């Protein structure tokens, strides 16, 4: 619909995975690698509840891109697909409430 | 890369 520079992922992952040491780490590698796959990605913020301490709402981990374009073929391919078995929900995220960190 | 699990993401296209 319109790029920014950060894209936000969600509807791929669930608390009952980002709540272990090993598994929530291995979503986190996985993601990072995927993304840093089409171009440069500057960093990547995924929720962690502390033995349910961020569930509400947690699910949602979004990557700060360093260009847009990267960013466009980034998504072109990952949107709509299957993280595991569920469909991916990508939306380009702004720069501001990004850093404004409005989840985690 | 990983270090248990496999690579099994986006699976769709």
């Amino acid at each position: 619909g319109h790029p920014t520079e950060v894209l936000c992922l969600m509807n791929m992952v669930l608390p009952e995975e980002l709540l272990d040491d090993e598994e929530y780490e291995e979503i986190v590698e996985d993601v990072r690698d995927e993304c840093s796959k089409y171009g440069l990605v500057k960093s990547i913020e995924i929720p962690r509840p502390v033995d349910g301490v961020e569930v509400p709402g947690c699910g949602k981990i979004f990557v700060e891109f360093t260009s847009v374009f990267d960013c466009q073929k980034a998504m072109q391919g990952l949107t709509g697909r299957k993280f595991a078995n569920r469909v991916v929900v990508t939306k380009y995220c702004d720069p501001d409430s990004y850093h404004r960190r409005d989840f985690w | 890369p990983s270090k248990k699990r496999k690579r099994s993401r986006w699976n769709q296209d």
